[PDB]
């Protein structure tokens, strides 16, 4: 649904979708050959099906070709300042693929807008849909376009076939949000039986490790998934299938 | 003297196909776009679609599926306008229009400024 | 402590009483004048037209500095870029590379023994590539600056009252390391001794077993 | 979208100023800064005076100005004459199926 | 210590090698530097 | 310490945070390690 | 004058111009959209004023 | 403003301290002074000498 | 599909046959520029 | 047989415009450039400007502002040479010239080698 | 720049060698290595036998050589014949308004 969305929004008023309550098989995403840029900040593009996440964000764009480099941590530039800000400690992937077919009409497809004037750079994931006229001088504008009074939005266009870095790149961005809470979106692993009192290599809801899983006497609260020790290491775990 | 000329008028009955030209003058034919606007009787002006003199890439209004194919000629700087399966409301004054910027690489200015014009060419269908 | 191009202590200075002299890295100029015979300098490479040349002259009322492609005389006594108009007498100067100038003027009664510090007075951002210089006409002195280390002693007012030439002698090296002008009796590690290599040897094996290019 | 809304006919007097309204959708005028107006001398070709809402081609008399707020574009004619009697059409780019929309038109009759 | 995470398994279950060795290296230096400090603290305290 | 400059107030007035973080980190790991060196000296010297 | 200079020279004989004694408003240079590459090694382009 | 903890910026030199009239004998060419720590010990105003 | 070349000694510079060897590039190393010991 | 053929001679009086096209043969028309050199009477040979068969981009000598517009035809491999506001010294022998390298991407070799030629086309203006 | 300087006419004898001068500006010949010479047989087309100052295209007889110094380019014809009687023009790229400059030309008359 998110990847094959009918139409996306422009970068300035970008659409955010919430993804949860499932299993997910990202390996098909990596094995597509349809994605010109598949770069991730922290993950192996592989092995991504061995993880568990609480909330998976899907942000998605109409940015320009030469611009894709800016959808990344630590970048600075036109979109990365007033249109979309990734945080420094971003934990996700940035999937880009030029859709010139979908939106590039002769005489240019102009549906897609971007803020060009802004007083201050955005905070991470901050979205600004303000349509106030930009006061670029010392005199008030009062919604009157003219000198030092410019509407802060502009239309990209994306000429049909004139884009080498001037083409629509629907940059979908996954932001992987984990509270060390109930993970909810994690990949197709077969939940084998459980073995007790024996050293095993376990993977509970994305929490990995090696140890001896024994019956406890601790009293967990209904909202708690796992205890911890003084060392910040895992101490007790709730079986996600058996309470 | 940058000026656009189509052919004379046509008299059609429904179901036919019609050939409208538009030669250009006074500029570089491969730079600007060619826009096309008609005037239905009593209702205002109406754009079909366009064609790029550089490559010939086409597009048009959804409401005009399959009933329009825009062709062109770079050698004579002439662009051609086609409308098949003609109906009564197709009676209109058909204009050829030039874009107010040259096709430019890595561009920003949008290419729908309708600024240079044909004399006009009325279609009669009944 | 700092490193720049200074006059190494107790060095030879050429005593004159006209010709053109080199500018190797920076020239220290001193003069003892009674009747103000010395009037200026010339700086450059050829000191003849078809290249820019620094010209500094005091004509009786002011100081004029100009850098044209001048027509110099053989025995002096266009496309211009920069212009500016401003034995008892001991005048000292330091000329180094843009172009920077210092001076210090004192009275005296053949080079007086004693210490005084030179202060910057004019900046000339001309960027002329200088190698030769000649003094325009009494005795005057010329020595050459070198990249040496010094330990400068600022007094209460920011006045430089002493200095240590750092490579003048092993005693002066010790004053460098201890950051002091006084050294208590003892043994001090000052530097490191190191034999430098004499030649480069590049080797690869016997040249037998050649490929059959023939 | 649909055809824009223009007054059917506005009258006045020479030298007096008359303004013409042009209402559309937020996807026709309110999302964009691309309003352009036109005029019809009877039996003649269009002529562009307005584009970039308040900007102008070279050669258009300083009597015609364009303005923008909300869903309303507007054209003002200062110092009217019988020279000015014509039909008037506002145009805009749209963020939807089509690309260009026009108003119904306005006949300015000089009395 | 500037790592994206303080659990090395997360580094393993997150990263491919071509960026993992950089990230675990950032963890390797601080943690070793921590034990290094601790031993010296003990060594001095042991002499006490 | 390999940072472009040795003044924190410069670096902050010189770089935006995503790049300044790298340079400041160079001072911190160095300057701390010098402070760490000084403390170890004092402990040993204080024992004397 | 530097940026909108008449004619630049070639790279091997690259031209140098000295700029001093004024106030500088680099923000107009950053806010131009006419520069494909604006990379700064030491300044952020912002805060340069 | 004198005799008060303020943040200050003289010619780009940024810091926090108390600006007081000093009695140091600066020479007419010296722009500012330093402490032993290679830190700014004094400045002279770009507007008022 | 293939045609032969009419190489003759009386032809011009461009029509003369030319022997061309292309050395496309571990077991094949360069020689040994050595000095005295 | 790579050979350039222009039109025959012309006899003009001052102020007219003249049409001198040059067809090509024996090669790929879209690769090389077309250079144009005249010979004023008594003074030597003189280049106008050129046009690219790939795109039609033009340029010419400053001393020849507005008098000259170079056009071409890819379909017939014919390139056309225009000179208006004709004057007496415009009496000259015009030759179409081909560049000694094909238009190549990211190239180094400069494209003014004048190596392939037309028979001629003397202009007479009085 | 301006048209290059070539001798008006040089004569000689068959088998003897004749050299042709070509003077320009430092922006015409002295800044570049791009001198090329051509010949006019009367009523015929040019022919390129000299380029890259001293370089030669395939098929040019080894009798014609080109040389370069200062503002002077030069063409030497060794072993002259009545076969060689023609007009000669030197050409060069220029670092100025234009791109190509030619000499006035030289008629070599074989006696
Ligand atoms: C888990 O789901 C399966 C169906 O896939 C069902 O058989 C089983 O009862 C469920 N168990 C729990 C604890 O929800
Ligand atoms: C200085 O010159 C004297 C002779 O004039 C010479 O004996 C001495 O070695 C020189 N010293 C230096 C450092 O050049
Ligand atoms: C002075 O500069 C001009 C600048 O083009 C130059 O032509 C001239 O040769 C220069 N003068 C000398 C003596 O070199
Ligand atoms: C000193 O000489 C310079 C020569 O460049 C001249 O311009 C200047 O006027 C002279 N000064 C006086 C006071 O005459
Ligand atoms: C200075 O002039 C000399 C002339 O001998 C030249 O060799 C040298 O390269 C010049 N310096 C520079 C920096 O060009
Ligand atoms: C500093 O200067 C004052 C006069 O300005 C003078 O009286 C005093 O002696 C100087 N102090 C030193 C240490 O030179």
């Amino acid at each position: 649904e998110v990847f094959n969305a009918t139409r996306f929004a422009s970068v300035y008023a970008w659409n955010r979708k919430r993804i949860s309550n499932c299993v997910a098989d990202y390996s098909v995403l990596y094995n597509s050959a349809s994605f010109s840029t598949f770069k991730c900040y922290g993950v192996s593009p592989t092995k991504l099906n061995d993880l568990c996440f609480t909330n998976v964000y899907a942000d998605s764009f109409v940015i320009r070709g030469d611009e894709v480099r800016q959808i990344a941590p630590g970048q600075t530039g036109k979109i990365a300042d007033y249109n979309y800000k990734l945080p420094d400690d971003f934990t996700g992937c940035v999937i880009a693929w030029n859709s010139n077919n979908l939106d590039s009409k002769v005489g240019g497809n102009y549906n897609y807008l971007y803020r060009l004037f802004r007083k201050s750079n955005l905070k991470p994931f901050e979205r600004d849909i303000s349509t106030e006229i930009y006061q670029a001088g010392s005199t008030p504008c009062n919604g009157v376009e003219g000198f030092n009074c410019y509407f802060p939005l502009q239309s990209y266009g994306f000429q049909p076939t004139n884009g080498v870095g001037y083409q629509p790149y629907r940059v979908v961005v996954l932001s992987f949000e984990l509270l060390h809470a109930p993970a909810t979106v994690c990949g197709p692993k077969k939940s084998t039986n459980l073995v007790k009192n024996k050293c095993v290599n376990f993977n509970f809801n994305g929490l990995t490790g090696t140890g001896v899983l024994t019956e406890s006497n601790k009293k967990f609260l209904p909202f708690q998934q796992f205890g911890r020790d003084i060392a910040d290491t895992t101490d007790a775990v709730r079986d996600p299938q058996t309470l | 003297q940058v000026q656009l000329v189509q052919s004379g008028a046509e008299v059609k009955k429904p179901g036919a196909s019609v050939k409208v030209s538009c030669k250009a003058s006074g500029y570089t034919f491969t730079s600007y776009y060619m826009h096309w606007v008609r005037q239905a009787p009593g209702q205002g002006l109406e754009w079909m679609g366009i064609i790029n003199p550089s490559g010939g890439s086409t597009s048009y209004a959804q409401k005009l599926q399959g009933r329009v194919t825009m062709t062109r000629d770079t050698s004579t700087s002439t662009v051609y306008m086609e409308l098949s399966s003609l109906r009564s409301e197709d009676t209109a004054v058909y204009y050829c229009a030039r874009a107010n910027h040259e096709t430019t690489m890595d561009t920003y200015y949008y290419y729908y400024y309708m600024d240079v014009w044909g004399k006009g060419t009325t279609v009669t269908v009944s | 402590s700092t490193q720049d191009l200074f006059l190494p202590f107790f060095s030879n200075v050429t005593w004159f009483h006209n010709p053109v002299l080199p500018f190797n890295d920076g020239v220290y100029f001193a003069s003892t004048e009674k009747s103000n015979i010395i009037r200026g300098w010339i700086f450059g490479t050829t000191l003849d037209s078809k290249t820019q040349s620094l010209l500094i002259v005091n004509n009786a009322t002011n100081v004029v500095i100009k850098v044209c492609e001048f027509q110099f005389c053989n025995d002096p006594f266009n496309n211009c870029t920069f212009e500016y108009v401003s034995f008892k007498n001991l005048r000292e100067f330091v000329f180094k590379n843009y172009f920077k100038i210092y001076s210090k003027h004192t009275p005296i009664n053949d080079l007086p023994q004693g210490f005084s510090a030179l202060e910057p007075l004019v900046d000339l951002p001309i960027g002329i590539n200088i190698t030769r210089f000649q003094t325009l006409l009494a005795a005057y002195y010329v020595g050459y600056l070198q990249p040496r280390t010094f330990l400068l002693k600022y007094n209460e007012n920011g006045t430089i009252t002493d200095a240590v030439d750092c490579a003048l002698d092993p005693l002066s090296e010790t004053k460098c390391t201890l950051k002091s002008f006084t050294v208590e009796k003892g043994i001090y590690q000052t530097s490191n001794f190191r034999v430098q290599p004499t030649e480069s040897i590049v080797r690869f094996p016997n040249i037998t077993n050649l490929c059959p290019f023939g | 979208q649909s055809a824009l809304t223009q007054p059917a006919s506005v009258s006045g007097s020479p030298g007096q100023s008359i303004t013409i309204s042009c209402t559309g959708t937020s996807s026709d005028v309110g999302g964009y800064k691309y309003v352009s107006w036109y005029q019809r001398h009877p039996g003649k070709a269009p002529k562009l005076m307005i584009y970039d809402v308040s900007n102008r081609p070279s050669g258009v008399s300083n009597r015609f100005s364009g303005s923008k707020s909300g869903n309303t574009a507007s054209l003002t004619i200062s110092g009217l004459q019988a020279e000015d009697e014509a039909d008037y059409y506002c145009s805009s780019y749209t963020s939807s199926s089509t690309s260009v929309v026009f108003g119904g038109g306005t006949q300015l009759t000089v009395l | 210590f500037g790592a994206i995470s303080s659990v090395l398994n997360d580094i393993l279950s997150r990263l491919d090698p071509p960026e993992a060795e950089v990230q675990i290296d950032r963890l390797i230096t601080g943690r070793l530097q921590s034990l290094q400090t601790y031993v010296t603290q003990q060594l001095i305290r042991a002499a006490e």
